[PDB]
């Protein structure tokens, strides 16, 4: 195993926790151009 | 007359017990949640990769 | 495993023909009636079964 | 710190990651996994103890885990990977139950 | 940070930045999945240019 | 306020209002009822999105 | 202070100090209660954190 991953970032496209304040900090996601 | 109330009291007794036995023996059925079977393996469209 | 510890470590720190085990395990949430937390009382090493 | 008259074994919340530098040499990194880790109980005694200082580790007869990844670390004196093909690790759960799973030594 | 990703019907990518991988030196790697339920899932991926 | 709530035939509902549940934390809660006559029923409600 | 404690309809606490119990070498406690009449009931505790 070179790597493990056991959790994940919020990504951008996430209605439901994009306008959210989680744990004091408003949410944001990933975005790729 | 002892016989006599002492074998009412008895009666009753385990008839209350035997309901309440039931009720807690339904109520313990249909408590299992168990699991969804995940689907057959998702076909690969592509791998890649950029620096 | 290192069982030669200074206040600095070196490639030669460590030893050899000695070794130390790994394992990772990831528990599936969603089990039948399953318990949320596991417990161990007892961890075995056997060889051959010994 | 490690003693071969003082074998042991315990649970932590991580895991292990290989790096590889050269053909035959290698770079390690432990890494956490944001589990829960407990303790059952204890039982008399301690590890490597500072009576001095007062310092010391406290012994428990159970150890839990809960939701997402964890390691097992394990240290046996008597396991020569020279001589021995793969060894085999054994758990005793707290209801009875048992589980065991196969880890190689050989080289490759 | 969610320990839980899941997803729906129709196409869908998963983004892996591991900067340990080196493409000069690995001709292939592999990924591997874990599911809720336990069951496991594997696909091959090769680095060569070409 | 009355201390005992009772019901009939046919169907029902139940609204629960404790502001300290947070969805964002926990993946499920549990309800437990306790009759009259002392005897006792449970439920089970998934809390997560989906 | 009084030899006799009384309850009624409705849910009630129970308050228990003794200085002797140690979470960190006991695993669980029990409690007794003497009625009036001379019955007894007795419940169970566990202590164990978790």
């Amino acid at each position: 195993v070179v790597c493990h991953y056991d959790s994940f970032p919020m990504t951008a496209d996430d209605k439901y926790h994009i306008g959210q304040t989680i744990g004091g900090l408003t949410a944001f996601g990933l975005v790729f151009w | 007359v002892s016989p006599v109330i002492a074998t009412l009291l008895l009666i009753l007794i385990a008839v209350a017990a035997a309901v309440l036995l039931y009720t807690w023996v339904s109520g313990l059925s249909a408590n299992v949640a168990g699991t969804q079977v995940t689907g057959k393996s998702l076909t690969l469209i592509q791998a890649t990769w950029a620096r | 495993p290192a069982t030669n510890v200074g206040t600095t470590i070196s490639k030669d720190s460590f030893d050899r023909s000695k070794a130390v085990l790994i394992l990772s395990f990831q528990p599936p949430a969603q089990v039948l009636q399953g318990g949320q937390a596991i417990t161990i009382d007892a961890i075995d090493v056997l060889y051959q079964g010994r | 710190s490690f003693d071969d008259q003082y074998p042991f074994a315990t649970i932590l919340a991580g895991t292990w990651e290989v790096n590889y530098v050269s053909t035959n040499y290698v770079e390690t990194n432990f890494r956490n996994t944001s589990a829960v880790i407990k303790f059952d109980r204890f039982v008399n005694t301690h590890y490597s103890p500072d009576t001095q200082n007062n310092n010391g580790v406290p012994i428990f007869d159970v150890a839990s885990a809960s939701q997402s990844n964890f390691a097992v670390v394990i240290w046996c004196p008597n396991v020569n990977p020279n001589v021995m093909q793969s060894v085999d690790v054994k758990m005793v759960f707290s209801d009875g139950s048992t589980w065991e799973a196969s880890v190689p030594l050989s080289i490759t």
